[PDB]
């Protein structure tokens, strides 16, 4: 059912976060190098790079209605810049410990981080991004989080304490706990994006990839289809299908009725880390950042 | 190996 087509690959230093911007046809990656790269994938031209630190850079957003780019690395600063002009913006300490992952709130000044030092954090752009809030609970390094696109007052947390947590903007505990059976840990955690199935999805180093119901708070199927570390597992926004990538080298494209793989692509970057969809779903567009450097994808 | 720290 698909066609897809390689629209551009960069060879770099190994690519650890990844972002498309919704309306200019670029990525941006963070690398293991400290350094963060702006790419137009349809003319294949570098737009902006910038040397943030010397360690890694392992989370990076847009936030396109403000212009900017934040970053999260290992030398535990949040940093954003405004990509038009290149400018810093800000710089802070945000946790005493590596960031893991960023998400940035779809319509309010905020932008959750979560860290090795156990927790997620909530910072207000409005504020003078102010730490508004610490979310306590979990008992490992949190690797991923992740707002509900379709209630995002709330928002999940996977972890390698082997759950995901769901949590509400201003309530201390969470909503719940989903203990995923993943006995090495949550390495990632996505949304479905549609009204038609209260669904999440976590990725782990035990090989599997799960897909859980947070109504039922349920295991809905596990799917196993890597031979090393699954590194993530999302939702496409427009297609019924779900994509996963791991250390095997490979991406794998799920058929998301059938739970089986119905592509398996070995773009030649060795260990895949990371994973980005268009947000609107042009050309089907996604982008994986591997060992290597990234790939963008069209699918058809 | 008995620990495997995610660093890389």
């Amino acid at each position: 059912k698909l066609d897809i087509k390689k629209t551009f690959s960069n060879r770099s230093d190994r690519v650890k976060g990844i972002d498309f911007h919704p309306t200019e046809p670029w990525v941006l990656t963070t690398l293991y190098s400290g350094r963060v790269e702006l790419w137009n994938y349809e003319t294949q031209v570098e737009v902006r790079s910038i040397q943030v630190t010397e360690t890694p850079v392992r989370a990076g957003k847009f936030i396109a209605r403000k212009n900017w780019i934040i970053v999260g690395s290992d030398d535990f600063r949040i940093r954003v810049f405004n990509y038009n002009t290149g400018e810093k913006v800000v710089d802070f300490e945000a946790h005493p410990d590596y960031i893991r992952s960023i998400a940035v709130h779809p319509t309010k000044p905020y932008v959750l981080s979560g860290s090795d030092d156990l927790t997620v954090k909530l910072w207000n752009w409005e504020n003078n991004w102010a730490l508004e809030q610490t979310f306590e609970g979990h008992e490992h390094f949190v690797m991923c989080v992740a707002f509900n696109p379709k209630d995002p007052s709330t928002f999940a947390s996977g972890c390698l304490d082997r759950t995901v947590k769901v949590w509400s903007l201003g309530q201390s505990t969470p909503n719940f706990t989903l203990t995923t059976g993943q006995e090495r840990g949550v390495n990632y955690v996505d949304y479905y994006p549609l009204p038609d199935k209260p669904y999440m999805i976590t990725a782990s180093d035990d090989l599997t990839i799960k897909i859980w119901d947070y109504q039922t708070k349920s295991c809905v199927a596990t799917l196993e289809g890597h031979m090393s570390n699954v590194s993530f597992a999302v939702f496409h926004p427009t297609l019924p299908i779900i994509i996963s990538g791991s250390e095997d080298g490979t991406l794998k494209i799920w058929n998301s009725s059938t739970y089986k793989v119905e592509k398996t692509l070995n773009v030649g970057l060795e260990r895949s880390w990371c994973i980005a969809t268009h947000p609107t779903g042009r050309k089907n567009y996604i982008a994986s950042g591997f060992d290597n450097g990234f790939t963008v994808l069209s699918l058809g | 190996c008995t620990f495997k720290t995610k660093t890389n």
